[PDB]
């Protein structure tokens, strides 16, 4: 122990490091972490050292119950950490990781926001679905509406997910917008072989069973539109359009839908 | 050129079924106009497109311009989340003026000493009277000495106070001015009080005549408003102004010429602190930069001269610890003077608060960085960057279409000269965003006007007889039985000059100040 | 598993591919562009599913822990007939056969001894028969020199010249290296055959095809 | 394809959320419930 002191101190690579806290792997917790300090101090912007004093710090710090200095401690040196490893994106999903350990949503929103900065365009994707999770774990959708706005300004292909979310957190009206400007597009791959029916037959019946969120748009034009769209299906949106009637209180424009649902 | 497309679809289905003659296939004379005013059909799409869009106009706004119901309920003491704690910087020149200039109500000053009753003060509004004030202090702007500019200088009445007292608070308020009460005072005041107390707040000013716009204009550059969150896009930007600029690429050159120097300086104390690296860092560098190396040493600065101590510390003990001595050469040694503690701590703080604001300055320039094109630098100087934003109605009409496509939002509306704005001119610039997602941004909405005042220029005699299309909302808003701030003291003009012209208004004074000068003691020469 | 196949990052250098990847041991990339990085822990080594489409220069640099970006010294020389590539003949030189003779052709190719194929030219190319080459001081195959001076025997003559691609040492085998592209086992017993190229046999036929009426030289070489 | 996937991202990094001023303390108090109720979630796990 004095000899491998006296080597660690004189060496400076991360393997000797890392064979001295190997070598003192017990519970010196204060003083390993003061060491980790001195350590990092003399050393920066090594990431497998910077990786093994968060991974350690987030192992030994769980006695701490919700808000204590120890996490205060934890987040500062997250961002001392995010200093020189804003680029890597694994440091990133570890504090968003251990941000919903903690319980924060704004924060966790502006390391998020901060991490989206940091990653320039490539490494996005490995910090965006745990963005989606996280929007899924808070029920309110006043965030998760931007959010999923910057995902589709981002990646187009994922229209579905926001389409179940809203259809989940009662947006019916923007669900009714967002199904009606994803299903006329040309280009859109729902990862789910629907073949362009399954979604004009769940934007039809989430549009008929409640007309009244969904004031904006154009119910009836919607419907023709996919109506003229098909030519072997037609009868469950023309049950849609009558049911929207129906719903909507209009019995005799639903015998009327029904009227020319037999004639044409 | 884009055809009228309702009146193509007209000309398609009248010539193919009562077979008259193809009215797009015989012109012989084209025919143009003179700049602004070809705009009206830009002021049809922007009442087309209100039209289509179904709720723009929010429900406390609803029943006011349509004048139904209550019309006091406009007014700010019918409201449940009315704002307490109120910042003036210099509306009040002094305590005394402030006294004197607040009728039926009592001020209850937290502290004793009057050498702290100074300017800025904190007044906390609603035994029922009692107004919470406490005289605050600015914060330590560095050791630089210029980075102070000149605040207001004029002794408001208390009409014109209260003027303002409405216009900080959210709602419909009016501030009616007769000539020679000087309303554009009170409303620099207004907009320095809203972007002092809500810098995150964007305040839209639009006038309808350029030359009274740009006299607006003018007098934001003596106060205490910095620049670079000003903005006024138009053909009526050509004014006295000396640096220019004021536009869309002309904001965005000067946010990239500022943070070419704010990254200067960062490099600077990088030298100073003796950081290794020798490359131009980016804004997320040095925002890492700062939390690193400037908040870290700051930390142990402050564990070290132990503020949170036993003891009083050392006042040589902030001058031989702090680590931005060769930082600070460009401002005149020394940085610390040495007479007491809390005086070098607050020097240092001052230091310290300059560094963050230089800091944070780059955070929200790391926005601008992140956007590669500059259309995309425009748009977010348009929507994020730029707090007061400057408008005519006609370009406001015109780029109405524009301004929906590119997101702009807005918090507080104010339109100058009311009665020289037209009705369908002051609700085209009332409804230049829309609500997303059931949530309506628009809080204050200020009109500055004088119902007693001109119409606006109209060139038919017929129509502005008969169809009253000459009367203004202002005067509809008066006439409806709205509650009006009438302006009372006059500062500009002599009292006998205001006494041929008082009778028009609800009590038009005199304001005494103005009229003991020597300019207005004596009288014409020669008459 | 440790070596990388990271590939869209000619522009870029060694400390530039291995700053991203510090600690990475071995970081040798290849003439086209691609590079593969190897760590010598287990922990450092998956970079793959950690640094993925790096910014390395301002570019993205994908990361594929695997061999798809790509003993006997292999020569590789990028032999350029004319003004333009004519391929690079990455000529696995036999060490087993005849390792003087393979270990002059790969230290000319590498040009660590001042001189070599990298950017001489080859001045005796026959049809099919032979490609000759690698002589640095007349560029006729009259000069050249071995390492162990102006004229250095063969080592073996245990493989032969049975394909395309297959490199002897020309001539009493100096710095002059001979490429064969079909049977040259007339030439047996006079020149000891000292390669054959798996990789590059196109680069062979196509210098062979040409040879001389172009300058065929490898002015971009290495081991 | 980085070009591609850059032709258009506004709003992306965060920065006119709080524009609006309607997200910022709702997020909080949401937050204040979230961690009352982690509080008594991990003092239900503590003794056990």
């Amino acid at each position: 122990l004095p000899y491998e002191e006296e080597i660690m101190r004189n060496q400076f690579s991360v393997k000797c490091w890392l064979r001295y806290i190997e070598f003192k792997q017990g519970a010196p917790k204060p003083r390993l972490n003061q060491l980790y300090e001195r350590a990092l101090k003399l050393l920066p912007c090594s990431y497998k050292l910077w990786y093994r004093y968060l991974k350690a710090r987030r192992a030994q710090v769980k006695h701490r119950c919700v808000t204590d200095p120890a996490y205060e401690d934890v987040n500062n040196c997250h961002e001392r950490a995010f200093v020189f490893m804003h680029k890597m994106p694994r440091l990133w999903l570890d504090y968003c990781q251990f941000l919903m350990d903690q319980g924060r949503v704004t924060h966790t929103r502006r390391t998020f926001d901060r991490a989206l900065r940091a990653l320039p365009i490539t490494q996005h994707s490995r910090i965006w679905p745990l963005y989606l999770r996280f929007l899924r774990s808070h029920p309110l959708p006043e965030t998760a509406v931007r959010g999923y706005r910057r995902f589709l300004k981002l990646s187009p292909e994922s229209a579905e997910e926001y389409i179940e979310y809203l259809k989940s957190s009662d947006r019916l009206d923007e669900a009714a917008q967002r199904l009606a400007t994803v299903v006329n597009d040309e280009r859109f791959v729902s990862k789910a072989g629907k073949s362009n029916y399954q979604l004009w037959h769940e934007l039809c019946d989430l549009i008929s069973q409640n007309p009244d969120k969904v004031q904006s748009l154009n119910v009836d034009a919607i419907i023709r539109g996919g109506l003229t769209r098909f030519t072997d299906q037609l009868g469950k949106l023309w049950c849609s359009l009558a049911d929207y009637y129906i719903r909507s209180g209009h019995f005799e424009k639903a015998r009327d839908v029904y009227e020319e649902a037999i004639r044409t | 050129v884009f055809l009228d497309p309702n009146q193509y679809q007209q000309d398609m289905t009248n010539t193919i079924q009562n077979g008259a003659e193809d009215v797009y296939e015989t012109f012989n004379i084209i025919m143009r106009r003179k700049p602004k005013e070809n705009n009206f059909k830009a002021v049809l799409e922007t009442i087309r497109n209100l039209m289509n869009t179904d709720c723009v106009v929010p429900d406390w706004l609803h029943d006011i311009i349509l004048g139904y119901g209550d019309p006091s309920s406009a007014h700010y003491s019918k409201m449940p989340n009315q704002i307490a704690t109120l910042d003036f910087n210099d509306t009040f020149l002094s305590i005394e003026h402030l006294k004197a200039s607040f009728p039926g109500h009592n001020v209850k000053v937290t502290v004793e000493d009057p050498a702290l009753q100074i300017p800025p003060f904190r007044i906390t509004f609603p035994e029922a009277k009692t107004l919470i004030v406490e005289p605050h202090v600015i914060p330590n702007r560095g050791p630089y000495p210029y980075n102070q500019p000149k605040r207001n200088t004029i002794q408001f009445t208390h009409t014109q106070i209260e003027a303002i007292r409405a216009g900080m608070q959210p709602g419909l308020t009016m501030v009616v001015g007769p000539p020679g009460t000087g309303k554009t005072d009170v409303a620099v005041q207004i907009i320095s009080n809203i972007y002092h107390n809500f810098p995150e707040q964007r305040t839209l000013i639009v006038t309808h005549s350029n030359q009274a716009l740009n006299q607006l204009f003018e007098k934001i550059m003596a106060l205490d408003i910095d620049e670079r969150h000003l903005l006024r896009l138009g053909h009526g930007e050509e004014e006295l102004e000396t640096e220019k600029d004021f536009s869309r690429y002309g904001r965005v050159n000067y946010v990239l010429a500022r943070r070419i120097e704010l990254l200067e300086e960062v490099k600077r104390l990088q030298k100073s602190l003796g950081v290794p690296g020798d490359a131009s860092y980016t804004c997320e560098t040095a925002g890492y930069f700062f939390l690193y190396q400037v908040m870290s040493r700051w930390e142990e600065y402050i564990s070290k001269v132990k503020n949170k101590g036993s003891t009083l510390p050392d006042v040589t003990e902030v001058s031989t610890f702090f680590p931005f001595h060769e930082y600070f050469a460009n401002a005149p040694q020394p940085i610390f003077k040495g007479r007491s503690y809390e005086e070098d701590m607050e020097i240092a703080e001052g230091c310290f608060r300059h560094i963050k604001k230089i800091f944070t300055q780059l955070e929200e320039f790391r926005a601008s960085e992140l956007l590669r094109s500059g259309l995309d630098r425009s748009k977010y100087l348009l929507v994020k960057e730029a707090k007061i934003i400057a408008m005519t109605c006609t370009h406001a009409a015109l780029k109405r279409h524009d301004l929906v496509k590119l997101g702009f939002k807005y918090d507080n509306i104010l339109m100058e000269e009311a009665a020289q704005i037209l009705e369908i001119e002051t609700f085209i610039p009332l409804l230049l965003q829309n609500p997303q997602d059931g949530f309506s941004r628009l809080k204050r909405w200020i009109m500055i006007g004088d119902h007693h005042q001109l119409p606006p220029v109209i060139k038919n005699m017929a129509f502005q007889k008969y169809s009253n299309m000459e009367q203004s909302l202002f005067t509809r808003f008066v006439r409806v039985g709205v509650p009006t701030v009438d302006l009372d003291a006059q500062g500009r003009a002599r009292a006998s000059l205001c006494n041929l012209y008082n009778w028009r208004y609800k009590n038009l004074g005199n304001l005494p100040h103005v009229q003991l000068l020597p300019e207005f003691s004596t009288a014409n020469a020669g008459l | 598993k440790r070596v990388l196949y990271v590939g869209g990052l000619e522009e870029v250098d060694d400390k530039v591919l291995h700053a991203a990847f510090i600690g990475d041991i071995t970081d040798i990339q290849i003439p086209l562009d691609y590079e593969t990085e190897k760590h010598r822990g287990f922990a450092f080594v998956e970079f793959e599913l950690a640094e993925d489409a790096a910014a390395a220069i301002d570019n993205m640099n994908e990361s594929e822990l695997f061999g798809r970006t790509i003993s006997n010294p292999q020569v590789y020389m990028d032999i350029k007939i004319g003004n333009k590539p004519a391929g690079r003949i990455q000529m696995l030189l036999r060490s087993d056969v005849v390792p003087m003779t393979a270990e002059n052709f790969r230290c000319l190719c590498t040009h660590e001894k001042g001189f070599g194929f990298k950017g001489s030219s080859f001045h005796r190319i026959i049809p099919q028969f032979m490609c000759q080459g690698g002589d640095f001081t007349n560029h006729n195959g009259t000069g050249g020199k071995s390492i162990y001076g102006k004229k250095f025997d063969d080592e073996n003559f245990i493989l032969k010249h049975t394909g395309p691609g297959l490199l002897s040492m020309a001539n009493t085998n100096g710095s002059q290296f001979f490429l064969t592209c079909d049977k040259t086992d007339w030439l047996d017993g006079k020149h000891v055959v000292f390669g054959e190229v798996t990789e590059g046999l196109d680069v062979l036929r196509q210098i062979e095809a040409q040879g001389p009426k172009q300058k065929v030289i490898i002015a971009d070489c290495g081991e | 394809r980085a070009e591609l996937m850059k032709a258009i991202d506004f709003e992306y990094y965060g920065y006119l959320d709080e524009d609006d001023g309607v997200i910022v303390p709702l997020e909080q108090e949401y937050e204040k419930k979230l961690r009352a109720e982690l509080v008594e979630k991990w003092k239900a796990e503590r003794e056990a």
